[PDB]
């Protein structure tokens, strides 16, 4: 009831877990060109000074915690300028005994993943535009964006939003403090699971073709689109191969 | 943000009940105030109205038209005070050549208007145009506008729902200017088809009527932009998962007939979005993509059910040669819920070639024997010759061969 | 906790205390310090109303906690429903699902995707009515061939539940399990042949040289039905529906929780008994699964039959179609006819030896009262014993 | 799961009263809505209703007539409101060869409907059909669907209630209808006798009651698939234990002839099964096959006791040269329960040969002088010549012959 909880969280899936497009549809609109800049050379200073913009301007001003998100440019990308970026969020003293820095990495290990496929068919969706008025590159680019068209609706409506209204429900029948915990780590370490964060590290070379692809048509040759077809379908063709041996991880397949 | 360019009476009706259809969904009075229960509103309004220190809302709306009669009955209905009278024009003062001279007469004001409301807006997306193709003012206005947009805005989306003429049912002249605007379409339109035919065919089995279900299905197409999401949270979304088009909605029930409350799945419902009754338009000719956006209680197991059963039945045909799409969003929080679970579809399928091969066959039916060309001539397009006309066959043609 | 942990000790009963007194209060002793720990609750003449007083109040305060906080009752009957198959309607289902995985052997059977399978079926039948705690106990395990032979529900309990069945009533219900899993998909087996004949005669009733054989294909299941849905019904009236009513009668009369154990200790005894699960009937089980083994090779026997029928059929329907070559097809259809007394000789040859197999399995049943009321239910009308 | 095709007026009103009975069963509303009582029931819904989003319920049935007054009147009744107006279908605008002629003239909707019903049931079972064979609409509406059925859908179950013309009464043209639905009936039925003659002699010693007692046979036959028990869980379990056939119910009593409340075994019941009057149809001809389906209280030691008696007083017959059942169900917990215990047969006995035998000397008493063969010859089927006729007559000859 006081420093509520439960109405705390969902600050937390408007921006770590992509809730919300409204911020983000305009967040990168903004800064796009100054993250393609390598990384030690961007000022933070001007990042914050454009999701502070960001928020405000988007719908997602009727917020009572929107002052909490913080920039953290990371070291390391998910095992430069643009995969080193993600949010954080501070919190005090009564609510961190349930969202402390070991379980907040873990809100920002998934979202990172979650804004790399949405940056690529974010910028994979903006050649469209550019070739409508050396027709045989359509095709490989819908065997692509119905890729990743089909990972994002697997991410969000099928392990992240089911997943996130079981813990909603099963916050209701708690007991203590000792049980809050439980459901807490209980739902990111399932999370981390349905997803390919925990191996299959070729979905990070897979995704590495189609972002080429795109750079390939933003110079605007015949030859090299044929190729990537040959390399992009090799490694499609070994993503569903191990999606398959599996006792969820079976029903991506039909996704 | 959006902005709309309804041409013709059709084009104005469409855009009337369109808006009627928009306040009723985002409880904007019809005086542009906003009621009590939606003050806290958490509805996106941004996309298809801007508010005013008024507080009331205005819609991104322009209207156009050769003739005064249809606007000016619609400013003495009760959503009169709503639009904006600045952005209305009326010509002072049935045929494309003279609608296509008259809006090279007048783009001074037309553009003028444009760019006010253009700059009103931080993140304009595309257009959306609403017109018919056989009648005079439809057919050219819409044509001079889309070359001159085009031509002025190349970063901008153009979408229409064009209005297509009654096959079955006998504009007399309807086939030039079905070819032309055609021709336009293809030059310059980024992205849905529209019959009376098959439209009142599915109503059966007034104007007003019909044109609230063409709005039922615009405002259904644009629900999961005005309602922001998880996925497809934009309108380039949409176009790129599909590029012609045809639609088609379930729930188009009358007031009356609530009272068979069908117990509606997600299945039953996209499975009725494949059917060609329900496809709102009139060689083993297939399909090129589909998309369907669900309103209302929905599980993805039920989705990914679907789709399995579906595809197992092979209910449906696609392109050998290359390798569909199910949204969800979610209903206002206003209007009633009579429905369970409710779907809308629109597909890109090859059939629809026979539209234009049915109007190239009436307009191959014309030219060899020069028929009312005498209006024509009478315009400066068409004064010296008609290479305009033989242009606009051979792309139409090309197109044909192309699908 | 009941078990052990409790000794009567024989030598330092005092003598004013009759032998049958100090288990008056070794029981008294035990149900209270059993109600504290597991259960988990906390509260001369005169002499022996003072141990009656304290059996009469203790005792059946046992049973309140232990209907009321645990449901030790809606147990019993949903332990019937599902792991006794007294549901019927939830078993249907579930032998339709299972039909595609288990026919597989069992090399390529994994746990993990059948649970999916029970899961819809719980759901689909009547039993998603049901309470939410006893369905959390319901699942799958893997005996340790083929998927028909290593599939059997569990059930597991643990906790205060756990002191009625004590790990035998568990070892117990799977060793019957079993029994009625094979004589229900015996029968599901034969409905399915009823149901193949019933669209067999619906095709080829234009061939009337091939109905004297066919014949034979019908006569053989009905006389195997019978043996079959008769057995089905000794199973609900003899073992079911009569041995579970000796025990929901010692049960709503009974109290202290002593006369409950030993009343559904020996409904395990005669359940074992009346079927033929027995010690000393071994003769007669062995006896049975060969009649079990006869409705399978009828099932191999007749689709070989039903579909070189169909085949001969289909080439007949299309050697005609397209022409509206006459002589090299009547050698063909000239020989078809000479392969029937072939398959004749199979059912003729089949049929006698299942025959020999039923009239040497009632001479078995005449050795262990029980029985007499099948060998009724089998000898009705008296076609057998000539 | 299973599907209902009512044809002719006959299957019309016999849908009407089963589908009265059922909702009466089941606890549900005139209007589909379910009555507070049986908010918490255990019977079995989905064997012949499908609940809605409304929470109302929808009958798996299909309407069909060559002639609207009928279903009009259906459609005035109180329990108008609860048939699925899609699914029900009526002729825009009395022979078997026209009736054949008109369903292969619409074959697109009537499948449509079926397969749009079929849909949505996961474990659909079978198919039931009610019609009568000597009216022109039943009769060959009839053949049709069974013919096109049989082929579309080779893995379904197809269980009839023919009605058999009066004989002992004097259509005139009822021979050939009834033998060439017969023919229809072996050729594609998986397998339940009727006759206006017998029936009505019953009910004596309007369509209203009879039709009530006709429903009430269907509701007994199918009782224990709706509450599903231990044994007999499913139709196909029927079919296997017995496979024409011929029904009687002991229990046939009117509203007011419960004054004698007699005290009824299952012995007693069991027995009257078995005689020739309560047969409701009308060479030492034996049984083939018996099936009593018993409601309320029983007692199996009771059913042995009946069963041993009655085979030592060796009251039946049966086949020399092969080798009963008794099953038990459960009452609904609704209607009151008037009888103590209650009882149903089926059985398949020898005599219903002699149904044939008359129908055949019936149509051989036609044929050789050609009475009312004009208006064959005008449709397409026996335009040329009615070698159809030829083939049913051998193969029904063939059918008397293997009884």
């Amino acid at each position: 009831e006081e420093k509520e909880l439960v109405a705390h969280l969902r600050s937390i899936k408007r921006y770590f877990l992509m809730d919300q497009g409204d911020f983000f549809v305009h967040f990168m609109d903004l800064a796009e060109e100054e993250l393609r800049k390598p990384v030690e050379d961007i000022t933070p200073p001007r990042l914050e000074a454009l999701l502070e913009l960001a928020l405000r301007m988007s719908t997602a001003n009727t917020d009572p915690f929107k002052d909490d998100l913080k920039i953290d440019l990371m070291p390391h990308d998910l095992i430069s300028g643009l995969e080193a970026f993600s949010f954080d969020y501070i919190v005090k003293w009564p609510l961190s005994l349930i969202i402390n820095r070991k379980a907040l990495t873990r809100y920002q290990m998934l979202f990172r993943h979650m804004f790399y496929c949405k940056h690529v068919e974010r910028q994979l969706c903006s050649v469209w535009i550019s070739n409508k008025t050396f027709a045989g590159a359509f095709t490989l680019r819908q065997r692509m964006l119905n890729f990743v068209q089909n990972i994002q609706y697997y991410m969000m409506f099928e392990v992240m939003e089911p997943t996130w209204h079981i813990l909603e429900k099963n916050l209701k029948s708690a007991s203590n403090i000792d049980d809050v915990l439980g459901h807490h780590t209980g739902f990111l370490d399932t999370c981390l699971k349905d997803c390919m964060l925990t191996l299959l590290k070729v979905f990070s070379k897979l995704m590495s073709v189609c972002v080429m692809f795109t750079n390939c048509m933003q110079k605007f040759f015949e030859a090299t689109i044929n190729k990537f077809d040959k390399n992009f379908s090799a490694h499609l063709l070994d993503l569903l191969a191990r999606l398959s041996i599996y006792s969820g991880m079976a029903s991506v397949i039909s996704r | 943000e959006i902005i709309t360019l309804q041409l013709g009476q059709c084009g104005n009706q469409i855009g009337f009940e369109f808006w009627k259809q928009l306040c009723a969904e985002h409880g904007i009075s019809p005086e542009g105030i906003v009621e009590e229960f939606a003050t806290e509103g958490t509805d996106r309004k941004d996309v298809f109205f801007y508010q005013a220190d008024d507080e009331h809302y205005i819609p991104r709306a322009v209207l156009l038209d050769l003739e005064p009669r249809v606007i000016h009955s619609i400013l003495n209905s009760p959503y009169a005070k709503l639009y904006n009278p600045e952005n209305i024009y009326l010509s002072e003062h049935n045929n494309w050549a003279s609608g296509f001279s008259q809006g090279e007469k007048i783009h001074e004001d037309i553009f003028d208007i444009i760019d006010r409301e253009a700059d009103g807006s931080d993140s304009l997306e595309g257009f959306v145009l609403c017109h018919s193709i056989a009648g005079g003012t439809g057919s050219g206005l819409g044509s001079y506008l889309l070359e001159r947009l085009n031509d002025r805005y190349p970063k901008k989306l153009v979408q229409t729902y064009s209005v297509f003429p009654n096959q079955d049912e006998m504009v007399v002249v309807q086939p030039y200017n079905s070819l032309l605007t055609l021709k336009r379409l293809t030059q310059n339109a980024d992205c849905v088809v529209l019959d009376n035919t098959a439209l009142n065919r599915i109503a059966t089995d007034s104007f007003s009527q019909i044109n609230q279900l063409v709005s039922t299905i615009m405002s259904a197409s644009t629900t999961t932009l005005r309602y922001p999401g998880y996925m497809n949270n934009d309108l380039i979304g949409l176009i790129a998962s599909l590029i012609f088009l045809m639609t088609g909605y379930t729930p188009l029930t009358t007031d009356q007939s609530v009272a068979s409350v069908r117990k509606t799945t997600v299945l039953d419902v996209m499975r009725r979005l494949l059917q060609p009754k329900n496809v709102m338009v009139s060689t083993n000719h297939c399909y090129i993509a589909i998309l369907n956006i669900i309103q209302g209680e929905v599980d993805p197991t039920q989705v990914h059910k679907s789709l399995q059963r579906i595809r197992e039945r092979k209910l449906a045909n696609f392109i050998p040669w290359g390798p569909i799409q199910v949204a969800l969003s979610r209903k206002s929080p206003y209007l009633p819920s009579a429905h369970r679970v409710s779907g809308l579809m629109m597909a890109n399928h090859t059939s629809i070639s026979s539209l234009f091969e049915r109007t190239c066959r009436q307009y191959d039916k014309l030219r060899k024997r020069e028929a009312f060309l005498e209006q024509f001539r009478k315009e400066d397009m068409f004064k010296d010759n008609f290479d305009e006309m033989d242009t606009s066959r051979e792309i139409v043609q090309q197109l044909i061969d192309e699908y | 906790l009941w078990h052990d942990k409790y000794t009567l000790r024989k030598s330092m009963i005092p003598s004013f205390m009759t032998m049958d007194q100090s288990r008056k209060v070794l029981l008294i002793g035990k149900s209270i310090n059993f109600l504290h720990q597991v259960c988990h609750d906390q509260t001369e003449n005169a002499f022996q109303g003072k141990i009656d007083a304290a059996y009469f109040e203790t005792s059946k305060y046992l049973l309140d906690v232990l209907n009321k906080k645990y449901s030790l009752l809606d147990h019993m009957q949903a332990m019937r429903r599902y792991l006794l198959l007294g549901q019927g309607d939830f078993i249907r289902h579930l032998m339709d699902l299972l039909k595609p995985e288990l026919v597989r052997p069992a090399t390529t059977l994994y746990q993990h995707n059948l649970t999916g399978i029970l899961e819809t079926a719980v759901r689909a039948t009547n039993a998603q009515f049901d309470s939410p705690e006893i369905l959390r106990r319901l699942d799958v395990r893997l005996l340790e061939d083929t998927g028909w032979d290593v599939f059997s529900l569990d059930y597991h309990v643990d906790g205060p539940i756990a002191t009625v069945f004590t790990r035998e009533c568990m070892s117990h219900y799977l060793r019957v399990f079993n029994f009625l899993w094979r004589a229900k998909r015996m029968e599901y087996i034969l409905t399915d042949i009823r149901k193949g004949h019933m669209c067999n005669a619906k095709l080829l009733r234009n061939m009337p040289e091939f109905s004297g054989v066919l014949h034979q294909c019908h006569i053989l299941a009905s006389e195997m039905v019978h043996f079959i849905h008769q057995m089905q019904y000794y199973i609900t009236f003899e073992v079911l529906e009569c041995s579970w009513d000796e025990l929901w009668n010692k049960v709503q009369q009974a109290q202290d929780l002593d006369h409950i154990i030993a009343a559904h200790e020996v409904f395990l005894d005669t359940i074992i008994s009346r079927c033929l699960l027995d010690s000393d009937s071994r003769a007669l089980l062995n006896q049975l699964r060969a009649v079990f083994d006869q409705i399978i090779e009828l099932q191999n026997a007749q689709d070989a039959i039903y579909r070189a029928a169909l085949e001969e059929l289909q080439r007949r329907l299309q050697f005609e179609e397209k022409k509206k070559e006459e002589e090299e097809e009547n050698k063909r259809i000239g020989e078809f006819k000479e392969s029937i007394p072939k398959m004749c000789s199979q059912l003729r040859i089949l049929t006698h030896f299942y025959q020999g197999i039923v009239q040497q399995f009632l001479v078995l049943l005449t050795t262990d009262e029980s029985l007499r009321f099948l060998s009724f239910r089998l000898d009705f009308n008296e076609h057998y014993k000539a």
